[PDB]
């Protein structure tokens, strides 16, 4: 349900354009993502030529920080929920999600 | 007219409140009083309509009068208008939020409940836990 | 100097209501690292003649000669101008 969606840890999420060299290369994006670690998986939504993309990151995890600050630049980043986690019945669990509704 | 429809119950008793030109309460009136300036003016225009009210005795016609002195309210936003807000509380808040509106959320809030949620999802105790989580 | 691109610079232009001191969009600084040094240059430019000139009406009436107190120019058509403006010549 909704609530256990919003309880279950969120991770980062940037779209970024199909504007973008790859032989510049590419480093910036990859520079921005350094100084800020933490603990949420990265993920990147590439409005390519034809299809919605999905590209979940590497080893970057961002620290909830990095989110405002990269808003900063001309990327439109959000704190959607993880889709890694979705599984299990403990930890949070379904009863404590339904207390928030 | 289309103000005084909108009405979603005690939503336009403020309405009428915060984009005013009234007179303190406003002798004799009523709220609103520009139920009353379409009247005099009689719309569109209508040659045949604002000489009718002034014969006997929009914005200029309503200022012609008037009840104006007072002058309270602005906008159309200005005001008047375990973890809970906290600490305390203002507003301006004093833990969470907000890059307001949010502020505006605080101020209609106390008190002194928790939750709910009213109206009614679904984030205000998240934002709230999410809040507690950073010490 | 020419009237070249003119395309973000008009676009940055337009966000001035007054001068750079006060001028509220500042948002757009933030973001390219360019842009950065073409205001903060530009606001350090900002007072400073800027060349001239000669006023329309300014005509001024000494008892004694005016090279005594006041220092002179002469201008492209041959006029005699005053180095000093309208308030330090009154």
């Amino acid at each position: 349900t909704l609530e256990e969606v919003l309880e279950a840890p969120k991770a980062l999420e940037v779209e970024v354009d199909h504007a973008l060299l790859d032989e510049k290369g590419v480093a910036r994006l990859k520079s921005l993502l350094d100084e800020h670690p933490g603990s949420l998986p990265v993920y990147l939504r590439v409005l390519g030529p034809f299809g919605e993309a999905l590209f979940a990151l590497r080893e970057v995890r961002v620290g909830e920080e990095a989110l405002g600050l990269l808003e900063a630049e001309g990327y439109r980043a959000y704190l959607v929920p993880d889709r890694e986690v979705f599984l299990q019945g403990n930890g949070g669990g379904p009863k404590e999600e339904v207390v928030p509704f | 007219h289309h103000h005084h429809h909108h009405k979603a119950g005690e939503a336009q008793d403020l309405a009428e409140g915060w984009r005013a030109f009234l007179e303190a309460l406003k002798p004799t009136l009523r709220a609103f009083v520009r139920e009353a300036r379409p009247h005099l003016e009689g719309k569109t225009l209508v040659l045949r309509f604002p000489e009718s009210k002034a014969f006997h005795h929009l914005l200029p016609l309503a200022r012609a009068q008037f009840g104006v002195e007072e002058l309270a309210f602005v906008l159309e936003k200005k005001s008047l208008s375990p973890p809970w807000e906290a600490e305390e509380g203002e507003d301006p808040s004093e833990e969470l939020r907000r890059l307001a509106r949010l502020l505006g959320g605080r101020l209609l809030w106390v008190r002194k409940p928790k939750a709910p949620e009213a109206e009614e999802p679904v984030s205000e105790d998240g934002i709230g836990g999410n809040g507690i989580m950073p010490p | 100097v020419y009237g070249i691109p003119h395309k973000k610079a008009e676009e940055l232009a337009k966000l001035i209501p007054k001068p750079l001191q006060e001028a509220e969009l500042r948002a757009e600084m933030e973001k390219d690292e360019r842009i950065r040094q073409v205001i903060e240059v530009a606001m350090r430019l900002e007072g400073l003649n800027r060349h001239a000139s000669v006023h329309a009406a300014g005509v001024v009436i000494a008892a004694e000669p005016l090279t005594d107190l006041v220092p002179l120019m002469r201008d492209q058509e041959g006029r005699p101008v005053t180095q000093y403006d309208m308030g330090a010549v009154e």
